[PDB]
């Protein structure tokens, strides 16, 4: 239905800019990176924290006695 | 017997050290170049705060370290407080008497 010329012409330019590349390998390093800081995280959690949650509860609940 | 000065203030130690513990965790946490900065910022809160509350038992050994060396307090500084007002009574109707 009677396009205008400027249909079917391209409207981008050049697809392969190694800036956006890059950016889809470092889609990989946070990745691997949030697959080693959650495991050192849940270390953390349980060391540090349930022990210090027993240690209070047994407080809490002779002073709660 | 420096107990006495630097526990009275207690409560600008404690904050003077949480603002140093949270910039401290900070300029650690921010030197690793690949996360958010709002999760630098949540570990290094989580990690200052601990430091902190850890630290505010401390100063509650330190809080009875230094009520055996002045026993009851709070109730003779009231006294002193006193004499100071009845001293100032009696030296200031004497003269009103003989003034």
């Amino acid at each position: 239905s009677s396009l205008p010329p400027n249909a079917l012409k391209p409207a981008f330019g050049p697809p392969d800019k190694v800036a956006a590349q890059k950016f889809k390998e470092s889609l990989m390093a946070t990745e691997k990176h949030a697959k080693d800081t959650s495991n050192m995280w849940v270390k953390i959690s349980v060391w540090v924290a349930l022990p210090a949650i027993a240690l209070t509860a047994v407080n809490t609940y002779f002073v709660e006695k | 017997k420096f107990v006495e000065g630097l526990s009275n203030n207690k409560y600008k130690i404690i904050t003077g050290a949480w603002a140093a513990s949270l910039y401290g965790s900070w300029v650690i946490v921010n030197k690793d170049p690949i996360m958010t900065k709002a999760q630098k910022i949540v570990q290094a809160r989580m990690y200052a705060q601990f430091i902190t509350v850890g630290l505010l038992l401390a100063s509650v050994g330190l809080s009875m370290y230094e009520n055996k060396l002045h026993p009851n307090k709070q109730k003779v500084n009231e006294m002193r407080r006193w004499e100071n007002a009845l001293r100032v009574a009696e030296e200031e109707e004497r003269l009103e008497k003989e003034g």
